[PDB]
């Protein structure tokens, strides 16, 4: 799951959900799913604003 | 050097046997197959049977199957033939042969080496 | 989640300390490795200990051996003492009716004497089995009232057939197994294989592949062995195919094996006949019942506890050619009731494993002894008749033989592994491995030890019972210690 | 019309409607494997029984029209209810519809690749010998183009069924072979069996005694056995084996050139975006190509990759056996009175280190070598593995053994770590600690014998704690997978306070490939 | 003169041999091949390592058990039921502080078989327990029987397809109070208890899910650890077993002695506690979230109360002691108490083949207990481990303190329910020994699994059923190693075999069963003769150098035109496989899946992807279909008319 993850998507998101994951001590080994949901909002938020 | 020298043959009645065998010196034995052809008088020679390197694949002619059987030893380097119900059509010189590849089927059967002898009846 | 109904069993699967099995997890998490397992040991008794037995030449006592009657023959079919009823056809193997077959083979003897029961089974009704052989000659001789030949025949429901298909105690060891595991090892006349043809000669090892198993082919061919387990193949094979179409009715199936005499020549060889039971076979643990009905020309007034489970019939005379001209020895008829099953079939239609067992495990002793070489020493093996094997002891020596001998021996000891398979010699293999390890390491001086060798020798004498191969190897391996400056 | 009316005639049963109306297509993999499980009846012995059997063959119904009946000698080979004799076979096997279907070597061109290698293949002398496995890390497939499992199914449902493509809908290979076996379909299943079993790599853990390549490894039946060898080179060779050498260099080239930049990890991302290698692009090649490299390790960190515990040193890469560790930070005299502060190493461990020539296995207690097996190739290559063995160590005896003012500097001009400065010095004359360790006697045990400081083996005499192991030392490549933390400076530690490697050892090989580093006219275009 | 082969074990040692005294090749008639007494014996032997008085009824079975695990320590030498439970986690954590955190990365690799798991990895594997009608059944028979009475009652949870909806459906299971199993009218909670912990010879169909994860775990731990071979087949435990004797022997300055033991462990399967297997689960799953650990703890408490499957035994409730010898008499007498409603009850117990991968773990841990850092004394040892047959080599300054390392190794092993067995062992010096059939002496033969294949037909086809054969010759020349004249002499009998099976002999031969006269006329009016199929009657060719290669390859270049043309066509009636592809002669799911891939043929070689129902994509392909064939392929507008009709028909039957 975690490499798919870091697979299909910039290093930004990565970086940027990887970061907001230390907020609420939800470690990502476990919560994965959230991982991949966390990054699709962002991809999804980013390929929404962009070229407007 | 390579040289093939064959004996056991003389004079025999119908539907008796026989045991010929052919004595090679010169090169290395266990690698090639051999072969015995027969030249009756007057005849071109005909190929009379073909035997691997490893004894396991022999191949005869279609007119004398179930009488021969072909086979080697490789210690003493030498090829040993046994005929049986001897017909009187069998009357001819036998030759024996080492074939130019180490195969049996790979090319159809000529040689390319020298002979000694081979007995009639 | 774990609820109810299953927390129940997770708090009553906890050592006897807590009951709710989260006051368990809590004492996991917080683990302290403080050193209990010292405090443990001096707390166990110091009698609870692996006290090491020395192991010397002299620690070594030769096997206990079960005493009592002799053991008999529990095989499935006559090994030395059947003999052959030869055709010399050069029928070409396709697919000759095994039936038509034997009535020929029948055709070639004549002087059947009138059947006379000489030993019976000792318990139960041994006329049944000549009256059972008489409705055999009969139906045997009444195909040619029928229109139509059978290929097959399907044996009346007499009373006696009926009866003939069914519708421990401590054996000690005999004489005779070792006599006929000797001619099993004895060569022959004949070759028995048809060994087929395998691609060319390229050069690394296929060379050295070909000169090994060339070599042991041509000293293997012409053995005994190979001969019984053909016999075994063709017999369970047809047994094993008429089990099939012939679902409710007796099939008679001869003991039909084939060779091939040093004249070269195609013959065809009967052993006797055998009646089959009902084969509705539903599993493969079904049981079949059969009679076997054997030719030979050994008398068992001889060795009579041998033939325990059988009905001897003097069946006639025939022609024997001895060192003096003729002597018309006796003709009998060995008839046996026993069970069959389809893997008790398959393991028997395999057979042929006993030549690859037997090459792999001489291709073994050609290889390890043989990896200590440069250019390895494959042909010094054979060649060299200098180099002997020692594999038997008759003047209170040491008899070393020739190696065709050994290729040959291994050869039926994997023969009468298979035939005589029970599960007393997968043990007794099993736990005389070990003692033999320790001999060898011993013979290497590396000081082995055991802890029970008592307790070894206990497990060994309780799979010694009534089997006279286990019985037959264990001797020899008594035999074996002896030998071995022990 | 017939595949319609059975799903119609199958959903009036209720209890089979409901299952096709829920089950989804995603799913139909974990309903396919719902069987009764029972027709394993020796299947030896059922197939004899059948072929016992008259006309056990079942056929189509076309055969009506394109075999006789009658053979040439009144032979049936026919039924009526399709069953069919196997002399049917060989009839038309014999003479029928001959075609220009010799065409076949294209779609099972991965076969006639071995026919190939083995017409060339010369062959050798047996020199036997007690063959010692060695735990190797290979490939078992040849000339694959280096293709992933998944897009290399993608490929074959884009060739072989264009009409259910998948969805991804954002190379070459493609039109090469939808362009070349266009008509000339066989059998569409097996064609794709047959394209998956060419195109896609695989991988893992085997016991070799010699053999490297893909050719070397498909006929280890002949090459390897229990106690022999044969030399034999099959008079070829693949791609396989000389392209992800292309990348290892790219990726030397890259780390070497970004240690100048003034901000080497946006340079060398930038670098690894813009590169090129064979028709290809450099990060979905590392994201699949299992290479294991210092470089090729960095750049996959740089986009957050799982790698090994590479306790990567001196271009040997380390992997942990057992044992744990402490920090606890120690000040050291040098043997030139030099005050050095340093990680001492304390507790006890265990280490297994892989070279590029050369293997090792070590037991090390805090600064002290307890045992210590090593197997290379040459001579000064194990001598290398010795060095930076004895550089590990960290005993008290190789400080001792250190002579003259210690300043190594990178291409940046700058101090290396005090460990890699000792490896760097007795890299080139390492002559003094030789003479200076200890020697001790051992007993020729098991082929494994004892080095001198001359270079020189020796039966019952070897240095202080030191094994040579003949016929290779087995190598252990352990799979072991965890996140990284890499910095601006490409050093990469693993997030609990190792750091893993570093580019101060990236560079032996200056591979000849099989942004001003290639020449002028480049630059200018 | 008289004969005996086992005297060659005088010029000649063992190890060199050792294949011998292997009696059988395949499998002999098993003597229990029936029986319901002898498990009634492994029940009160069970029952007797373990008698400490620590009798408890369960609660909701009301079958009594014992909980002999940390019980009293052992007086006598027997083999013995009782370990402690501190020295198991000591064992453990010991093993973990020598290892740093591998159990979390096997945790994490097991949360990602957890998490990718469908229910296909539970139906492969042999024969099952099917509960529903108390027999045994095969493993998709099963499990589909327990889908459809699930899915009868209210526990439709699987129907994701992830196995742990399976397991959650399985744990909502156990608590309802009827189960109504389809006139069919069947049992309450209780017999449903029963039967779901039920185990025969052969695990019930519940516990399947739970062992497997459990065994991924002990997997992803064995896979990490140097000492434990077991997972691995073949030369990799020769590479394991021929490093640790240089990770023992070679000991400079040599006053070390190192001795090695091949030893066994006598009854040691029934003397491992589901218990101890509780404790050391939760010890590995320590601080990992709660649900990892109550998923991987479903296995061990279905073991510590589980049901032991057994005239029917059903009635042995109801009889006097007189019908029965003194033996069975006694034998019944001990086991009255503990079966109830025909199933025999026994706490303490596993059956052989269900943890031997986690069972090697502990062994492992008993194992490096003894690098001379948790001994504190001078002796140290080393081993491998596997299920029962383990090896070890203990090395000791002097020969008199090794015994004392040897009886540390013993007591250990009693206090972590490892009853080494003192006649199934010996002891040595290091260089010579035994483990799982391998033997090692200063050289190595790997006669572990060396049970020959089936030299005989595979049986599917004339070409698949050839390279079969020749590929698991080659397969046993390199992974359960045999020597090349003995692949040589195999491949030849399974030729035999392959000819004397498909009547095709060869075309050079006389010999003629039914087909033998085609055979021999496509061998007269063949010119260049090798390149012929040995199923068209043709010489075989095979040997070591090109025992890969399929058949067709090998002679394709020295077949002749007109047969290649004539061979390969596949607008033919009938790995590689050409128009000699026999398809011989030989319902719920399978015929949905048929269809499916009927419809779309790529379902049939790649896993399919889509949401909608099976049902919705089948009726778009038709309709789809249908236009492209009307369009521009040819087709009667009143069929496709047909066609649609019946869709639509469909569309709204699928509604209802």
């Amino acid at each position: 799951m975690e490499d798919f993850v870091r697979q299909c998507f910039n290093p930004m998101i990565v970086e940027l959900a990887e970061k907001a994951m230390k907020e609420y001590g939800e470690d990502l080994k476990i919560e994965t799913n959230k991982f991949a949901a966390i990054c699709t909002h962002l991809e999804v938020c980013f390929m929404y604003s962009d070229f407007h | 050097q390579v040289q093939l020298q064959e004996s056991g043959g003389g004079m025999v009645q119908p539907g008796g046997s026989l045991r010929l065998s052919c004595l090679a010196s010169g090169f290395t034995f266990s690698n090639y197959a051999m072969t015995w052809v027969r030249q009756a008088p007057g005849k071109g020679p005909e190929w009379v049977s073909m035997v691997s390197n490893n004894g396991a694949d022999t191949t005869y002619t279609d007119s004398v199957k179930g009488r021969f059987t072909i086979s080697r030893d490789n210690a003493k380097n030498t090829l040993y033939l046994r005929m049986n119900n001897v017909k009187p059509e069998d009357s001819a010189v036998y030759y024996c042969a080492k074939r130019r590849y180490g195969g049996i089927w790979t090319g159809q059967p000529t040689d390319y080496d020298y002979l000694g002898q081979g007995t009639v009846t | 989640e774990i609820t109810g109904t299953m927390r129940r069993l997770a708090d009553q699967s906890l050592p006897p300390n807590f009951s709710c099995l989260e006051n368990f997890r809590a004492y996991v998490d917080g683990f302290e490795p403080n050193g209990y397992i010292e405090g443990k040991l001096s707390q166990m008794s110091k009698e609870v200990n692996a006290k090491i037995e020395p192991f010397l030449k002299t620690t070594p006592r030769p096997i206990r051996l079960p005493d009592g009657p002799p053991c008999f023959q529990r095989s499935k079919f006559l090994l030395m003492d059947a003999l052959k009823l030869s055709i010399e056809d050069p029928s070409h193997e396709g697919e000759g009716i095994p039936l038509y077959d034997a009535i020929k083979c029948m055709r070639t003897f004549f002087g059947w004497k009138e059947p006379y029961i000489v030993k019976p089974h000792e318990k139960g009704i041994n006329p049944n089995y000549l009256l059972s052989w008489k409705q055999v000659l009969a139906e045997l001789q009444d195909i040619e009232n029928e229109e139509k030949i059978p290929r097959t025949k399907n044996m009346k429901k007499t009373s006696q057939l009926k009866w003939a298909l069914g519708e421990p105690e401590l054996r000690s060891l005999s004489s005779w197994i070792q006599n006929e595991f000797n001619k099993a090892c004895e060569l022959t006349d004949s070759t028995w294989i048809e060994l087929d043809e395998i691609g060319e000669d390229v050069a690394p090892i296929e060379y050295i592949a070909s000169m090994r198993r060339n070599y042991f082919t041509a000293e293997v061919s012409h053995c005994r062995a190979t001969e019984y387990i053909m016999k075994g193949v063709y017999i369970n094979t047809a047994l094993l195919n008429a089990s099939c179409a012939a679902m409710d009715d007796f099939q008679l199936i001869p003991m039909i094996s084939k060779c091939r005499t040093k004249e070269g020549r195609r013959k065809t060889n009967l052993y006797g006949f055998i009646i089959k039971g009902r084969s509705h076979l539903r599993n493969d643990t079904d049981v079949v019942n059969f009679v076997s009905m054997e030719f030979s020309l050994t008398d068992p007034r001889l060795e009579p506890h041998k033939w325990e489970k059988y009905c001897v019939l003097e069946i006639g005379d025939m022609l024997l050619r001895s060192a003096i001209g003729q002597m018309s020895r006796p003709m009998f008829l060995y008839v046996r009731t026993n069970g069959t099953s389809k893997i008790k079939m398959k393991w028997g239609m395999e057979m042929r494993r006993c030549l690859l067992q037997s090459l792999q495990q001489i291709e073994s002793m050609i290889e390890a002894e043989s990896s200590v070489k440069e250019k390895d020493m494959t042909k010094e093996f054979f060649e060299n008749k200098s180099e002997t094997w020692p594999i038997g002891e008759s003047p209170k020596g040491v008899e070393d033989g020739s190696i065709g001998k050994v290729c040959r021996t291994l050869l039926a000891k994997s023969v009468f592994n298979s035939l005589y398979a029970s599960p007393q010699l997968e043990g007794f293999s099993a736990e005389s491995r070990k003692l033999l390890l320790v001999v060898q390491a011993l013979r290497d001086n590396l000081e082995p030890g055991t802890f029970d060798l008592e307790g070894l020798y206990e497990a060994i004498e309780e799979c010694l019972i009534n089997d006279p191969w286990v019985l037959l190897n264990a001797s020899w391996f008594n035999s074996f210690l002896t030998h071995a400056l022990r | 019309m017939e595949r319609i009316k059975e799903l119609r005639n199958l959903m009036s049963q209720s209890r089979t409607r409901e299952i096709l109306t829920k089950t989804t297509v995603d799913h139909m993999a974990i309903i396919k494997k719902y069987t009764s499980g029972r027709q394993e009846k020796n299947p030896s012995l059922r197939m004899k029984w059948m072929m016992a059997m008259k006309y056990p063959i079942t056929a189509d119904k076309r055969i009506t029209e394109m075999v006789p009946e009658r053979n040439e000698q009144g032979q049936t080979l026919w039924s009526k209810m399709v069953m069919v004799s196997p002399l049917a076979v060989t009839w038309w096997n014999r003479n029928g519809p001959m075609t220009s279907t010799v065409h076949y070597p294209k779609v099972y061109k991965t076969y006639f690749e071995k026919v190939e290698r083995l017409k060339h293949g010369t062959f050798g002398p047996v020199h036997f010998r007690n063959q010692v496995k060695i735990r190797r890390r290979v490939d078992i497939n040849p000339g694959h183009a280096d293709l992933s499992a998944k897009e290399a199914q993608d490929v074959i449902m884009e060739v072989v069924f264009p009409n259910e493509v998948g969805a991804r809908i954002l190379l070459t290979i493609t039109k090469e072979k939808k362009e070349e076996l266009q008509d000339c379909k066989i059998s569409p299943l097996m064609v794709a069996y047959m394209l998956e079993r060419e195109l896609v790599r695989k991988t893992r853990f085997l016991p070799v005694a010699g053999g490297t390549s893909s050719v070397y490894i498909e006929v280890l039946h002949l090459t390897q056995g229990t106690c022999w060898e044969q030399m034999y080179t099959p008079g070829g060779e693949v791609r396989n084996d000389d392209v992800d050498q292309s990348l290892i260099i790219a990726a030397r080239n890259i780390v070497r050139r970004a240690a100048v930049s003034a901000d080497p990890l946006a340079s060398l991302l930038e670098m690894c975006h813009s590169t090129q290698i064979g028709g290809t692009r450099m990060v979905d090649i590392l994201r699949q190509n299992p290479t294991e490299e210092q470089a090729v390790d960095i750049c996959k960190a740089a986009m957050g990759l799982r790698i090994s515990s590479s306790f990567s040193f001196g271009g040997f890469t380390f992997k942990r056996t057992s044992g744990s560790s402490i920090k606890r930070e120690e000040e050291l005299l040098t043997g030139n009175l030099q005050t050095l502060k340093i990680r001492v190493h304390d507790g006890y461990e265990e280490f297994t280190m892989v070279g590029k020539r050369a293997t090792a296995i070590l037991r090390k207690a805090t600064r002290r070598l307890v045992q210590l097996i090593v197997s290379g190739r040459d001579e000064q290559s194990v001598a290398e593995a010795i060095i930076v063995a004895m550089v590990f160590s960290q005993e008290d005896c190789m400080i001792k053994a250190v002579r003259g003012d210690l300043n190594f500097v990178n291409r940046a001009n700058q101090r290396l770590n005090p460990m890699h400065q000792l490896l760097r010095h007795f890299q080139k004359d390492a002559k003094v600690l030789f003479q200076n360790w200890g020697i001790e006697h051992i007993d020729n045990v098991m082929g494994m014998i004892g080095v001198l400081p001359d270079m020189t083996p020796s039966t019952e005499m070897s240095m202080r704690g030191i094994r040579v192991s003949k016929m290779g030392v087995d190598e252990y490549s352990s799979t072991e997978r965890v996140v990284v933390s890499i910095d601006r400076f490409l050093r990469v530690r693993d997030q609990r306070g190792n750091v893993l490697l570093s580019p101060e050892e990236v560079s032996e090989t200056q591979g000849t490939e099989k942004w001003e580093i290639n020449g002028p006219e480049s630059v200018l275009v | 003169m008289d004969v005996n082969p086992t005297l060659l074990f005088l010029k000649v040692p063992a190890q060199n041999a050792i294949s011998t005294t292997f009696p059988y090749t395949g499998d002999p008639p098993y003597s229990h091949g029936t029986g319901t007494g002898y498990t009634m014996d492994t029940v009160n032997r069970t029952h007797q390592y373990s008698e400490k008085g620590k009798w408890t009824t369960n609660t909701e079975t009301g079958a009594p058990q014992l909980n002999p695990i940390d019980g009293p320590l052992p007086e006598d030498n027997e083999p013995s039921g009782y370990a402690q439970t501190d020295c198991v986690l000591e064992a453990m954590a010991f093993l973990e502080e020598s290892h740093p955190g591998i159990f979390e990365n096997s945790c994490l690799e097991t949360m990602e078989v957890v998490q990718q798991t469908r229910v296909d990895r539970l139906t492969q594997g042999r024969q099952t327990y099917d509960w529903t009608l108390n027999r045994n059944q095969p493993a998709a028979t099963a499990l589909a029987n327990t889908i459809e009475v699930f899915r009868s009652n209210g526990l439709t949870a699987n129907e994701s397809g992830r196995l742990i909806d399976f397991l959650k459906d399985v744990m909502e299971s156990m608590d309802k109070e009827e189960m109504e199993i389809t006139k069919k009218q069947r049992v309450n909670k209780r017999s449903y208890l029963i039967r779901a912990l039920t185990l025969n010879t052969t695990p019930g169909m519940q516990i399947r899910g739970f062992v497997y994860f459990v065994e991924t775990l002990a997997r992803s731990i064995c896979e990490k650890l140097e000492q434990s071979g077991l997972p691995v087949g073949g030369n990799e435990k020769k590479a394991k077993l021929a490093n640790v004797v240089r990770k023992m022997m070679t000991n400079s300055q040599d006053t070390e002695l190192s001795f090695t033991i091949t030893g066994d462990n006598t009854k040691w399967n029934e003397n491992q506690n589901p218990r101890m297997f509780l404790a050391m689960i939760t010890y590995i799953t320590k601080n990992q979230p709660e649900w990892f650990r109550n998923v991987l703890s479903i296995a061990p408490i279905m073991f510590s109360n589980k049901m032991a499957r057994l005239i029917p035994a059903e009635m042995l409730a109801s009889i006097d002691l007189k019908y029965f010898n003194e033996s069975t008499r006694k034998k019944i007498e001990k086991i009255r108490p503990l079966l109830i409603d025909g199933t025999a009850s026994l706490s303490p117990g596993m059956m052989m083949g269900m943890f031997n991968m986690l069972s090697t773990v502990l062994g492992v841990s008993i194992l490096n207990l003894g690098q001379k850092r948790y001994t504190k004394t001078t002796y140290w040892w080393d081993g491998l481990q596997s299920s029962d047959d383990f090896a070890l080599i203990v090395n000791a300054p002097n020969h008199e303190g090794i015994q004392a390392g040897v009886d540390r190794f013993y007591r250990t092993c009693k206090l972590v329910g490892i009853n080494m067995s003192k006649k199934k062992s010996y002891i040595n010096r290091t260089g010579t020994f035994e483990f799982t059939s391998f033997f090692y002496r200063y050289g190595f033969v790997a006669n572990f699994s060396m049970e020959l294949p089936s030299f005989g037909v595979s049986g599917i086809n004339e070409s698949a059923d050839m390279s079969i054969g020749v590929t698991v010759i080659k397969n046993n020349m390199i992974n359960n190693d045999l020597g090349p004249a003995t692949a040589q002499m195999a491949l030849q009998l399974f030729i035999k075999d392959y000819r004397y099976t498909y009547r095709c002999h060869r075309g050079d031969t006389q010999i003629q069963t039914r087909r033998s006269f085609e055979l021999k006329k496509l061998w007269e009016q063949t010119r260049s003769k090798a390149g012929l199929l040995v199923s068209d009657g043709g010489p075989n060719l095979y040997n070591i150098r090109n025992l890969h290669i399929p058949e067709v390859c090998l002679k394709w270049e020295l077949m002749d035109e007109d047969y290649q043309g004539r061979l390969c066509n596949p607008l033919n009636p009938f790995y590689d496989a050409v128009a000699t592809t026999h398809s011989w002669i030989p319902q719920m799911y399978q015929k949905c899946c048929n269809l499916f891939e009927k419809f779309f043929p790529s379902s049939s070689y790649r896993r399919p992807v889509g949401i909608s129902s099976m049902v919705e994509a089948m009726v778009s392909r038709a309709r789809i279909d249908a236009r492209i064939d009307f369009e521009s392929g040819r087709i009667k507008k009143e069929e496709f008319a047909e066609i649609m009709k019946i869709c639509s028909t469909i569309e709204e039957l699928r509604r209802q």
